């Protein structure tokens, strides 16, 4: 029938194959080893996303510098939605197949406290019941949901793509009360800039942290470099789907 | 930030 | 912003896959041919994870879509190695099993190896762009049916078609009808070359003397193809006639 | 051939 592909079915095979955290389950667990685990997994899971959104069709006719931007502005979005989802399809939650955060986990000195925040995520995935066609429009937006202050170099490229994304949800819906689910999963996608708030805030405290002694792998160090002024002078701004 | 720039190109 | 057919088959082209060869053991015709068997199961592997994702194939129906892997396997290894050789006067089957001079000329080596330099030296010839490549990959899948016809013909007619205008596509977006002309010409004659791997493969398949393992899952379907060309019950599509 | 019909579900 439609074997001229909708946009939906390409951001279907472009997501990248999952991957695992190489923690070591015969040593303890502690909170200092899951945290660096977790960064370095999240290096390697940046690299996945940077060739992901390549993918992306418009993505990849931005200015190279606003490409850069929106990489930086949102990789937090995209790896606590990914987690969110993770976790719903298997409350716990899934960093890596290796590397589950259990009920005992949970329970670690200084674990819930970031975790109810990647948790929240999960129970709304769960409530609203998305499904995966949804989920994939979503994510996309999720690269799209914030921009410098005066803007892009591209602006008008980047407005048209995330109008596009905007209406690739709107089919994802209707192909699943309409215009209700509509305002529901926006809601979610808003309410991302208060949860990745809380995550980079802990982010940026712990790397900036002199006795602490957490690891970074260099692909996160730069972006967490990279950013740090750009968050704490103001000019990020967050598109909102309701005012 | 050279590396994202490189793996972008 | 809208995605193209070609775009599609660019982003489900699979990883290319190591050999597993080991390099510090003395190479011979026999370890050659067992590891490329092993790997060639592997990439068979990865071809159904391909076609399943080429719109409209998963729409076929389920002993269509077997049929066309079972009679096209060889057109996919073939093609892909003539590619991957083309753009390293060798033979890339890996990055680390690429066939050299020295490897070359191994008793028995060279004969069956000419089959395959000729695919990739035909790229070569008519400096093939990887968007050709895409759509010429996707019509070998397409490229024999039972000459009884397939369950659902019908679908598998505009599939093929679709994947001709691709093609078609391709090379304007790349002297036009002539380079369609060229490069059909060059599906075609795939026929022959494959036909004469195909004779080899089987022929040491079949024979005892020979110690030369093969995977199960290439096994199994070399079992269930030895019949259709003993019966002839392959109907090979052309281009021209 | 089983293996294949797999696969291909
Ligand atoms: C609170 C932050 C946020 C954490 C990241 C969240 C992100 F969703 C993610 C998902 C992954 O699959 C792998 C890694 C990250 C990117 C992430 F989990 C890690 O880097 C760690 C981050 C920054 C974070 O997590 C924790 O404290 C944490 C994880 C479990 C309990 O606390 C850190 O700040 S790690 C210390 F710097
Ligand atoms: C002549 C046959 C055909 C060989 C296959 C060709 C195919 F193109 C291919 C490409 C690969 O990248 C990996 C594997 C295969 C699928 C293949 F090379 C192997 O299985 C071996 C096959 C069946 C074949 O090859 C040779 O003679 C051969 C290759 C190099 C030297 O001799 C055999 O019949 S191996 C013994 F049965």
């Amino acid at each position: 029938p439609q074997l001229t592909p909708t946009l939906v079915s390409l951001l279907e095979v472009i997501e990248p194959e999952v991957l695992y955290a190489g923690y070591d389950s015969s040593v303890p667990d502690s909170t200092w080893r899951i945290m660096t685990t977790l960064n370095m997994l999240g290096g390697r899971q940046v690299i996945a996303a940077v060739k992901w959104a390549k993918a992306i069709p418009g993505f990849r006719n931005l200015h190279l510098d606003d490409q850069m931007t929106l990489l930086q502005y949102s990789w937090m979005y995209l790896m606590a939605f990914a987690l969110g989802w993770r976790s719903y399809r298997q409350n716990l939650l899934c960093f890596a197949p290796d590397l589950i955060i259990n009920e005992q986990r949970m329970t670690l000195p200084g674990m819930y406290d970031q975790c109810k925040h990647m948790l929240y995520v999960s129970s709304e995935l769960h409530r609203l019941q998305v499904s995966y066609e949804e989920y994939l429009c979503m994510k996309t937006l999720l690269l799209l949901s914030s921009v410098p202050k005066d803007g892009l170099k591209s602006q008008e490229l980047f407005d048209e793509i995330r109008m596009t994304y905007i209406k690739e949800l709107g089919k994802a819906i209707v192909k699943r009360q309409n215009w209700q689910r509509f305002y529901q999963l926006t809601k979610l996608l808003d309410s991302m800039h208060e949860v990745v708030e809380n995550l980079l805030n802990y982010c940026f405290q712990t790397f900036l942290d002199k006795t602490m002694s957490i690891e970074f792998p260099e692909m996160l160090a730069e972006i967490i470099t990279n950013q740090i002024p750009k968050y704490s002078n103001g000019n990020i701004k967050k598109l909102l789907f309701h005012q | 930030n050279a590396l994202l720039r490189y793996l972008l190109d």
